[PDB]
RNA sequence: GGGGGGAUGUCCGGGUCGCCCUGGGCACCUCUCCCGGCAGCCUUCGCGGGCAGCCGUAGUCCCGGUUCAUACGUCGCCGC
C-alpha cells in the first residue's frame, strides 16, 4: 500500500565544485548524487543520481577528464570509479571496481 | 488476543454465578502472579494488564443509580482487595475504565467517586491500616486526600500506623496545586475541622521546634494557607489568630537567620577546604600565596597549582613548558622571603624551606 | 552575501500596566508655553477663532 | 568574660558554656581567644544547630563573629570543616521554603487585622 | 598538521611549482619555489614564508589565477585575501557559514564557494556578490570526512553527533514549502557542546532548494563566532517551534544557558555550575505572524510564559486545528491558551504605519494540571481534529498521566492515569485515539476508554531515546515513528514504522542506512515527509 | 552588559580595570540593584566584582564603603522582595474567595 | 614600535621583490636600535629596545637556532655587603643605597618580614 | 484625607494623589475612602510602584492596607479582577530574582563582617 | 581519590627496655592495581577491538615566556 519515494536532495561533500568549460555550468557532487546547474539563471540542468549500495562509504572523489571535457571521474570509499557525462547521464550503471582496501583519494 | 480474555471473563461470570468464590480467587492469583502470602515490597509487583484490573474493580465494586450512585463492597472480605489497595489499582480512571455503563450520564463523577472511596476502605478496616496502604500506594487526587485527612482525624483528633499515614497525605496535599486543594477542602470541610486541622499542623509546627529557642516546612506552609483561603471570612466572621501569627512570625525570623548563616558558614567552609588543600601543598613545598594567622583574609581567595595546559590559539590546548612554569612561580614569589636550602637537597633528596613576607 | 554590519539592537524591554501612550505624549508635545495675563487680572471669558 | 569561656570549652561542659552565652564585650570576648580554643567553641554550636531547626536572636552575633576572627584558624582541624559544611547544607534545606511561608505570613497579617476590623465595627454601630 | 594545499605551475614546459600549505593551527606556508629546490646528497635551506591570520584551521588555500593574490578561508565565516606582492591583505567578512571549500575559474573572474551550510555561491570578482546561489536542506549531518580543525585538540572538540531531532513544519496554506530550524553552519551548530540553531529556513519539498531564511532568535552573524579564549559561542536553540491551523501564524520558544566553564563566580554553597547555569536561562516564546512572502514579523515576544520563583521549562506547544490558539505546557504544572487580541487600551487603538490594527497575542486561559506524586517531569499536549478538547500528558517518572481539557471552559473533561511506564516521549492525537510513546507505545482510545495497541520497544542508548519520535498523518488516519537502531556515532541504522490506525500489524516496514532525524505530515496529502542524516529528504506516500 | 554575557565575555569585561572605575562600574551597579527589569545582569556583574576585586578593599577605604553600601542595597531589596511576597500571598487569598 | 621583528628574503623569479617572509615580538617593548655582524663563523644582529635586554638573533640560521637574550644586569654584580655590619649595597645613577637587616633567618622559623 | 483621596482617585489627578501619597493617617484614609475607587487606587499605586522601584516599603503598605479594608469590596465588582492581576505582575517583578540575590547578599556579608572586624581592632589599637 | 604495604617524625598505658611494637593520632617518600585525560602503531569501510604506553604536577643551556581579530560600497541638515 505505501511507497517510498527515491531518496533527492544531498549534503554537499566538500570535493571541490568544479567549473565546466567555458564556465557555463557548475558540477556540484553532493553525497549519493552528482548534480550540474547553470551559473547564469542558478537553476538546475540535471540531477545524475548516484548508488551508494556497507555501512560508511562515501564518494571520495570527483573532477573532470583532463583529456577530453563533459566526462567526470567519481570515486567511492570502497574500490568503484565512475566515467559518467554530464548533461546525460551514461556511466551511472556501469562502475569499475579497483581491488582496493579502502580508497582514500584520486586524481586524474 | 482480545477473544482469550472475553472467554476467561466468560468463565469468571460462571464462577460468579456459581457462587465459588475460591477458584476465582486463585485465578486471579495465577493472573496477578487459599494461602495468599505477600511480597515484602509495595513497589516489586509484577506487571498485570488492564482488562483484568478492570475486572477486578466491575466484581469488587458498585453503583446505585437513582440519578447519583454509590460505590458499595460486593466482597467486602477480600485479598482481592486489599491487593488492589497495596498495588494501587484503586484511582478514578480505573474505576470510571470499569463503570462506563452506568456512569456516563452521571456529572460530577470525580467528586462522588473520590468522597465515596476512602470512606468504603475506612468501613472495611477499622484500624485502616488499608487506608494508610492506599494513601501510600495510590495516585490519589486532593478530594481523595482531603477526605483520607478527615478519616484520620475522625479517628484521632498500635497508636503510631496513623501518624505514619497523617505524615503521607500532607506530602500528597503538598504536592497537589492549590485550586484543587481549595476547592475539595472548601466542599469537604467544616470550618471547625479545619481548626481541628490547624491544631494537628500547629502541633507539627512548635513541637518540632522552629519557635524554641537554641540554647533552651514548605510542606506545611502550604497546606496552612490553603485552609485559611479556603475557609476565609465566610467561615470566621480571636485572640487564636494573634497568637498565629505570633508564632508565625517567629518561625518567619528563624528561616531568615537561617539564611544569612547558610551563606556565611557556606563561605567560610569553602574557603577552609581550599586553604587546607593550598596548606597541604605548601607543605610539600610548592610555595604558593597561603595566610599565616587565624582570622579570615579580606579577599577568600587562595592560590590554586599551576595547571599542566595551556590555551594556544585559536582555541588548541598544549602542555605547559617547565620554563613557563618556572616564569609563573617567580611571578608568585613576593619581594621578601627566606628560602633555606639544606643539606638533603644538596645531596638531592628534599625539598627547600620558604618563608615569605605577608602579602 | 556578505551580511550587512549591523549595530547592537536594543532591547525592547517590558512596559508596566499604565504606560505613557501615544496620545499622552501627543498631548504632552503642545510644549512652548507663554502666559499672557489679562489687564487689571480679569478673569478670562471666552476665546474663539473662526473656522 | 574572656576568661570564663576559655574554661568552658577545654573540659568539654555542658552548662558553664550556657552562662556566658546570654550575656560589645562579647566582641572583645572573642577577639583574644586561643584560636584552637575557638574552634572548640563552633562545634558545639554547630552541634545543637544541625539537629533540630530552630532560632536564636543571639546567636547570628555569635557565630559570625567568630567564624570572622577565627575562621583562618578552620584550616589546622579537618574535623570542623566537614561539620560546617554538612551544617550549611541542612540550612539550606530550611531556606528552600522561605517563599512559601511569607506567603503565610501574609494572610494572617490580613485576617488578624480584618477580625480587628469587624470588631471596631460594632463599636462604631 | 596539513589541512589543505593548493599548488600552482610556474610555466609549455613545467618550470617550478609553487605549494600553499594551510595548516591545521591556522598558518598558511607558501613555499615558493620546490623543483628548483629539490632537483639539486645537499639541499639549499628551504624556508616557507608564513600568513597568520585565521584563529582555527584553515579549510580552504588556493591561488588566483594570474598567482598575485592567494584566497583562503576557514571556520570564521571570512574569505580572505592575501595580496602578497604588497604584503596587505583584504576580505569578504561576514559570510553565513564557514568557508568550507573554494575553487577558481578557469578564467580569473568567478569564484565558486562550497559554504558549510549546504551551499554553494559562485561570486565574481571585485563585484564580490553572488552571480549564482544554490543552497540545500542545511540540517544536522553526521559528516563522512570528520572535521578540518578537529586534529589538534581544541577546548571542545567537534564531535560528529546527532543529540536531538531536527525541528521542522511543513506550512499549510502552502504544503510544498517546509519550516525548519537551523543554525548558522553545521560545524558552528554542533560546535561548543549544544544545538544552537537560531535561524530558521524555508525549503521547498517539490522543488528541493531552500527557498529563504530568516533569523528567529537573536543571532550576531557580523560579530565574531569565537570567544577570546577559544570557544565557539552558542546561540538561542528554537526547541519547539508549530505552526497555526490558519497559514498566518508561527510560534517559537527558543532557550539560551550561558555555558558550564563560564560561571566559576555563582557557586555559593552546593551549588555546582549545572545548577547555576539551569537557574539563568533564558526562555523566550515568540509569535510570528506570516507574510504572503514567507516572511516573518514579530507581533509579541513572552520572556518568561511560565514563571514562579524562577523560570520553568517549555516543554510542547501545539495550535488549535479550529481557531486560532497556541496551548503551552510548562514546567510549574499549568497549560497556557495563548490567544490573539487587538492592541486597545482606552477604546483608541493602535494600528500600523499603513493602516491595519496591531494584532498581539496574550493568555486566555490558564489551566493548572493535577499531579498525583507517588512515593523531573516532562510534558506533552496535543488537540483533538476537531479541537474543543487537548490531552495534555503531565509527565513525572513512571507514574504519569493525561489529562482531557475543555477549550471553550476550563474545566477537566477527563483523567487517565497508569498508562506510561517511563518517562513520555510524545503524544499525539488521531481521530479518536491518543497515540503516546514513553519507553512503550500505546494506541489508546478514549471514546472506549481502551488500549488497542501496546508495544514494549528495545532497550537503547539515552541518545537514541531522545532521537525517537512520530508524527500522525491526520488525512488518511496513520501514524508513523522513528527509531534508530541499537553513544551515537556515524554509522547508525534507523527503521520507521507506518501503522493504521485500527490494527497492530505494521503497515510498511523499511530501514535506512543512514538514521533519520525528522518525520513531518504533509498537510493537503496523505503520507509522510522524512529526512536524513546525511541530509537526503525523501516522501513516502499511500497508493 | 546582556551582549557581553551572551558573548562570553563578562569577565573579560571587568577583569582589567583600575581602582577609579571599579568604583564606577560598583556605582552602576548599586544604583541599578534597584529596578527588577535588569536585577539579574546587574546582580550578575556584582558577583563578578565581587569575585575579581575583594582583595583590595583594606587597601583603598572608598572601595570598602562602595562595597558596604552596595550590601546597604541589596539588604533593601530582599526587604522589599520579602514584602512583595508577603502582599502578593494576600492578592492569591482575594482571587480564591471570589471564586 | 609594535614590538615587532619582521624578516624579509626577495621573491624568487623576479628580481628586486621583496616579502616578509615571517614576523615574531621578540622584546617587551619597542625595538629602537638593531645592528648586524657577519664573520669568523657568526651571522647575528643584535635588537636592543627599551626594555633593556639585547636580544641577539641568529641571521643565516634565521627559523633553525633560538636567539638569545643578554642579560640586562650589568656583568659587574652592583652588590656588596658588609657581613659584619649586615649591610647590603648598591648603587646607580649617584645615589648609594643601603639595606641593613637587623635579624637572621633561624630566627625566622611572615609577620616580622 | 479621604475625601482628598476620593477626588484624586475620581479625577485621575496627580498632584493631589502624590501629596496624600507622601504622608494612623492611611487607615484612616482607606477607611473613609470610597468602596468604588479601590481598583483605581490599587491601578495607580502598581504603575507608581512600576514606574519607580524606590518607592516599595509605602506603595505596599497603602496596598495592603487597602486589601485589608476594601477586601469584599473588590469581589461584589468582580469583573474587575484585572486590576488584581496587574498587581499581582508587579509584585511577582519585585519578587523576582530572590535567590541569586542572597546568594550575592552572603558574599556581600562576608566582606562587611571582615570590614567590621578590621574597624574593632583598629579603634582598639 | 580508595584498597593496601616498605620507610621517615611523634605523644599518651607502655615493655627486660630496645631493635621498635602493639592500641590511639597521624604528615611525607616509594611500590601496587582501579579513575580522569592524552598521544602513537596494527585490525576493520566505519563501529569498535588489540599492543607497548605517557600525564594528573613543578623552576628552564638558549628557547613556543612565542604565532592569532572580521572589508568596501556617501556624507551632512531637518521633519513625521
Amino acid at each position: 500500500s505505501w511507497k517510498v519515494s527515491k531518496p533527492m536532495g544531498g549534503r554537499m561533500s566538500d570535493i571541490d565544485p568544479i567549473f565546466s568549460q567555458d564556465e557555463r555550468h557548475l558540477i556540484i557532487t553532493y553525497n549519493t548524487s552528482i548534480q550540474v546547474y547553470s551559473t547564469e539563471d542558478s537553476l538546475l540542468v540535471r540531477r545524475i543520481a548516484l548508488p551508494l549500495t556497507p555501512s560508511a562509504t562515501h564518494i571520495v572523489s570527483s573532477a573532470l577528464s583532463k583529456s577530453n571535457p563533459d566526462y567526470l571521474w567519481v570515486a567511492c570509499s570502497d574500490g568503484r570509479i565512475w566515467h559518467i557525462n554530464w548533461t546525460s547521464g551514461e556511466g551511472v550503471d556501469t562502475p569499475s571496481t579497483i581491488d582496493t582496501k579502502k580508497l582514500l583519494d584520486m586524481a586524474v | 488476543s482480545w477473544s482469550e480474555w472475553q472467554n476467561k471473563a466468560m468463565q469468571a461470570d460462571e464462577l460468579l454465578q456459581n457462587n465459588d468464590i475460591q477458584s476465582w480467587e486463585e485465578l486471579m492469583a495465577e493472573v496477578f502472579k487459599p494461602e495468599w502470602e505477600w511480597p515484602s515490597s509495595r513497589s516489586d509487583y509484577a506487571r498485570v494488564d488492564r482488562r483484568w484490573v478492570v475486572y477486578a474493580i466491575n466484581k469488587v465494586f458498585g453503583w446505585e443509580g437513582q440519578n447519583t450512585g454509590r460505590l458499595t463492597c460486593r466482597l467486602p472480605e477480600s485479598s482481592v482487595l486489599i491487593y488492589l489497595v497495596d498495588a494501587g489499582h484503586l484511582s478514578t480512571s480505573n474505576v470510571k475504565s470499569a463503570f462506563k455503563d452506568d456512569v456516563r450520564e452521571v456529572d460530577k463523577v470525580e467528586e462522588l467517586i473520590g468522597e465515596q472511596l476512602p470512606i468504603i476502605l475506612a468501613e472495611v478496616d477499622p484500624t485502616m491500616e488499608l487506608l494508610v496502604g492506599y494513601l501510600s500506594g495510590t495516585q490519589l487526587g486532593s478530594s481523595e486526600l482531603v477526605s483520607s485527612i478527615k478519616l484520620l482525624l475522625c479517628s484521632l483528633g498500635l497508636d503510631e500506623h496513623r501518624t505514619r499515614g497523617l505524615g503521607i497525605a500532607f506530602s500528597k496535599l503538598a504536592a497537589c496545586p492549590a485550586a484543587e486543594t481549595v476547592k475539595s477542602l472548601r466542599r469537604l470541610f467544616k470550618p471547625d475541622e479545619v481548626l481541628v486541622l490547624l491544631n494537628v499542623l500547629r502541633a507539627e509546627l512548635i513541637k518540632d521546634g522552629w519557635t524554641t529557642r537554641y540554647l533552651d516546612i514548605q510542606l506545611i506552609a502550604d497546606l496552612m494557607s490553603r485552609c485559611i483561603d479556603a475557609v476565609g471570612l465566610s467561615g470566621w466572621m480571636a485572640n487564636f489568630f494573634s497568637q498565629f501569627q505570633a508564632e508565625i512570625s517567629v518561625a518567619l525570623e528563624g528561616v531568615m537567620e537561617a539564611v544569612r548563616l547558610k551563606g556565611v558558614i557556606a563561605e567560610a567552609a569553602n574557603y577552609a577546604k581550599r586553604a587546607r588543600r593550598a596548606l597541604a601543598d605548601s607543605a610539600k613545598g610548592k610555595a604558593m600565596t597561603v595566610h599565616m594567622s587565624a582570622e579570615l583574609p579580606l579577599g577568600l581567595k587562595t592560590d590554586n597549582k599551576i595547571s599542566t595546559e595551556r590555551v594556544r590559539s585559536g582555541g588548541e590546548i598544549v602542555a605547559r613548558s617547565s620554563r613557563q612554569i618556572g616564569h609563573f612561580i617567580s611571578k608568585r614569589r613576593g619581594i621578601y622571603s627566606i628560602h633555606r636550602i639544606s643539606e638533603e637537597m644538596l645531596l638531592g633528596a628534599a625539598g627547600p624551606t620558604v618563608v615569605q613576607e605577608a602579602r | 552575501m556578505a551580511a550587512e554590519v549591523v549595530p547592537l539592537p536594543q532591547l525592547k524591554l517590558p512596559s508596566g500596566p499604565s504606560p505613557i501612550t501615544a496620545e499622552q505624549r501627543y498631548w504632552r508635545s503642545f510644549k512652548k508655553q507663554k502666559s499672557h495675563t489679562s489687564t487689571a487680572n480679569w478673569p478670562i471669558s471666552h476665546i474663539s477663532f473662526p473656522a | 568574660l574572656g576568661t570564663v569561656l576559655n574554661q568552658a570549652l577545654r573540659t568539654d561542659d555542658s552548662d558553664l558554656l550556657e552562662s556566658c552565652l546570654q550575656t560589645l564585650i562579647i566582641q572583645n570576648t572573642i577577639n583574644r581567644m586561643d584560636s584552637s580554643l575557638a574552634g572548640t567553641l563552633l562545634s558545639k554550636l554547630a552541634a545543637r544547630m544541625h539537629r533540630r531547626p530552630g532560632r536564636a536572636f543571639g546567636l547570628m552575633r555569635w557565630i559570625q563573629w567568630t567564624l570572622v576572627a577565627h575562621g583562618g584558624a578552620l584550616v589546622t582541624q579537618p574535623d570542623l570543616i566537614n561539620r560546617l559544611t554538612e551544617l550549611s547544607r541542612v540550612l539550606e534545606e530550611r531556606s528552600r521554603g522561605l517563599s512559601s511561608l511569607l506567603a503565610l505570613k501574609g494572610k494572617l497579617d490580613m485576617l488578624d487585622a480584618q477580625l480587628k476590623y469587624r470588631k471596631a465595627l460594632k463599636m462604631a454601630g | 598538521i596539513i589541512s589543505t594545499f593548493d599548488i600552482r605551475p610556474i610555466i609549455a614546459e613545467l618550470q617550478d611549482i609553487d605549494v600553499a600549505v594551510g595548516g591545521a593551527r591556522g598558518a598558511i606556508y607558501v613555499y615558493s619555489n620546490l623543483l628548483a629546490h629539490l632537483h639539486t646528497l645537499r639541499v639549499g635551506t628551504i624556508q616557507p614564508r608564513k600568513y597568520h591570520w585565521h584563529r582555527r584551521a584553515v579549510h580552504s588555500v588556493k591561488w588566483s589565477g594570474d598567482g598575485n593574490y592567494l584566497i583562503s578561508g576557514g571556520y570564521e565565516t571570512v574569505l580572505v585575501l592575501w595580496q602578497l606582492d604588497t604584503g596587505r591583505v583584504d576580505f569578504l567578512p561576514h559570510l553565513s557559514a564557514a568557508i568550507e571549500n573554494i575553487v577558481v575559474s578557469p578564467k580569473g573572474s568567478a569564484y565558486a564557494l562550497h559554504l558549510d551550510d549546504n551551499s554553494a555561491m559562485v561570486l565574481s570578482t571585485a563585484e564580490m556578490k553572488p552571480s549564482m546561489y544554490v543552497s540545500g536542506i542545511q540540517s544536522l549531518v553526521l559528516g563522512d570526512r570528520p572535521s578540518k580543525d578537529a586534529l589538534v585538540r581544541r577546548v571542545w572538540r567537534p564531535i560528529d553527533e546527532i543529540a536531538s531531532p531536527l525541528v521542522a513544519t511543513i506550512s499549510p496554506q502552502n504544503p510544498s514549502h517546509m519550516f525548519l530550524c537551523v543554525g548558522n553552519g553545521q560545524q558552528a551548530t554542533v560546535g561548543g557542546g549544544a544545538t544552537s540553531t537560531p535561524l530558521v529556513q524555508v525549503f521547498d519539498i517539490s522543488s528541493f532548494q531552500g527557498v529563504a531564511k530568516q533569523a528567529i532568535a537573536r543571532t550576531n552573524p557580523t560579530d565574531v563566532n569565537i570567544t577570546s579564549e577559544g570557544v565557539p559561542i552558542i546561540e538561542p536553540t528554537a526547541t519547539k517551534l508549530a505552526f497555526s491551523h490558519d497559514g498566518k501564524w508561527l510560534a517559537s520558544i527558543d532557550e539560551w544557558q550561558p555555558p558550564e566553564r563560564d560561571t566559576e563566580a555563582y557557586l555559593t554553597g552546593s551549588k555546582t555550575q549545572s545548577d547555576a547555569c539551569k537557574e539563568r536561562r533564558e526562555i523566550y516564546l515568540k509569535f510570528w505572524e506570516v507574510g504572503a512572502d514567507q516572511s516573518l514579523e514579530l507581533v509579541t515576544r513572552i520572556n518568561d510564559a511560565h514563571y514562579t520563583k524562577q523560570t520553568e521549562s517549555i516543554f510542547d506547544l501545539a495550535s488549535d486545528p479550529t481557531s486560532a490558539r497556541f496551548a503551552t505546557i510548562g514546567n510549574d504544572g499549568m497549560v497556557r491558551f495563548w490567544s490573539p487580541k487587538l492592541r486597545k487600551r482606552d477604546g483608541l487603538m493602535a494600528t500600523r504605519p499603513d493602516g491595519q490594527p496591531l494584532r498581539s497575542w496574550s493568555c486566555s486561559r490558564v489551566v493548572p494540571l493535577p499531579v498525583h506524586e507517588r512515593q523531573p517531569y516532562s510534558g506533552a499536549i496535543t488537540f483533538s481534529e476537531d479541537g474543543s478538547i487537548l490531552f495534555a500528558a503531565f509527565g513525572p517518572p513512571s507514574g504519569a498521566l493525561v489529562v482531557a481539557i475543555d477549550t471553550q471552559t476550563g474545566t477537566v473533561r477527563d483523567v487517565v492515569s497508569g498508562m506510561f511506564k517511563g518517562d513520555i516521549r510524545a503524544m499525539k492525537s488521531l481521530s479518536s485515539c491518543l497515540i503516546m510513546l514513553s519507553d512503550d507505545l500505546v494506541v489508546y482510545d478514549i471514546v472506549s476508554d481502551e488500549m488497542l495497541a501496546s508495544y514494549t520497544l528495545k532497550e537503547t542508548s539515552e541518545a537514541a531515546k531522545k532521537l525517537t519520535q512520530l508524527a500522525v498523518n491526520h488525512q488518511s488516519r496513520s501514524f508513523a515513528l522513528a527509531a534508530p537502531i541499537p553513544k551515537l556515532k556515524r554509522g547508525t541504522k534507523s527503521e520507521l514504522l507506518i501503522f493504521n490506525i485500527e490494527d497492530e500489524e505494521p503497515k510498511l516496514v523499511k530501514t535506512f542506512s543512514q538514521v533519520i532525524i525528522s518525520v513531518c505530515a504533509v498537510p493537503s496529502s496523505s503520507g509522510f515527509v522524512v529526512v536524513d542524516s546525511a541530509a537526503q529528504v525523501w516522501s513516502i506516500t499511500e497508493g | 552588559l546582556t551582549a557581553l554575557r551572551h558573548r562570553s565575555a563578562l569577565r573579560e569585561a571587568l577583569q582589567g580595570r583600575d581602582e577609579l572605575s571599579v568604583i564606577n562600574i560598583l556605582r552602576w551597579a548599586g544604583k541599578y540593584v534597584a529596578d527588577p527589569r535588569y536585577r539579574s545582569i546587574c546582580v550578575d556583574v556584582a558577583f563578578h566584582l565581587i569575585d575579581l576585586y575583594a582583595e583590595h578593599v583594606g587597601g583603598s577605604a572608598e572601595l570598602a564603603t562602595q562595597f558596604q553600601q552596595l550590601l546597604a542595597k541589596v539588604n533593601r531589596e530582599v526587604e522589599k522582595a520579602e514584602l512583595a511576597i508577603v502582599t502578593g500571598g494576600m492578592v492569591e487569598s482575594l482571587m480564591m474567595s471570589v471564586e | 614600535m609594535d614590538r615587532r621583528t619582521a624578516v624579509y628574503e626577495p621573491m624568487a623569479g623576479q628580481s628586486g621583490r621583496w616579502s616578509k617572509v615571517f614576523h615574531r615580538r621578540y622584546h617587551q617593548h619597542d625595538v629602537k636600535a638593531m645592528a648586524s655582524f657577519e664573520g669568523k663563523g657568526m651571522s647575528v644582529v643584535v635588537s636592543g629596545g627599551s626594555d633593556a635586554s639585547p636580544i641577539v638573533l641568529p641571521l643565516r640560521a634565521l627559523g633553525k637556532e633560538f636567539h638569545r637574550t643578554l642579560p640586562h644586569l650589568p656583568q659587574h654584580p652592583t652588590v656588596l655587603s658588609a657581613p659584619k655590619a649586615r649591610y647590603i649595597l648598591s648603587w646607580w645613577e649617584n645615589e648609594i643605597r643601603i639595606w641593613h637587616l637587623l635579624n637572621s633567618a633561624q630566627q625566622f622559623l611572615p609577620l616580622n618580614l
